[PDB]
């Protein structure tokens, strides 16, 4: 590994990650955005599921 | 799922177990998904 050396002679980082889908007890999740709050309104409530 | 609940009561009987009445809190769920059919209690020994 030189850096004289042109692209395709050159170190890359390479990380791949793996998932198993909807299978079983899962572990990891993406994050959740939540909105603000408004009160003293009919509102489309969605807390925790 | 494993669904562990749990209570601390404070008593002070002696022997057996204490007769009233004491509902357990939800303390955490476990994403094991595993197959479990046989237990064991693990204690700890004094040595001197
Ligand atoms: C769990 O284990 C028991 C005893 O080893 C067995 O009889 C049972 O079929 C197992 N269940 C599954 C879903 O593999």
């Amino acid at each position: 590994f030189q850096p004289t050396y042109g692209v395709g002679y050159q170190p890359y980082r390479v990380v791949v990650l793996s998932f198993e889908l909807l299978h079983a007890p899962a572990t990891v999740c993406g994050p959740k955005k939540s909105t603000n709050l408004v009160k003293n309104k009919c509102v489309n409530f969605n807390f925790n599921g | 799922y494993f669904k562990i609940y749990s209570k601390h009561t404070p008593i002070n009987l002696v022997r057996d177990l204490p007769q009233g009445f004491s509902a357990l809190e939800p303390l955490v769920d476990l994403p094991i998904g595993i197959n479990i059919t046989r237990f064991q209690t693990l204690l700890a020994l004094h040595r001197s």
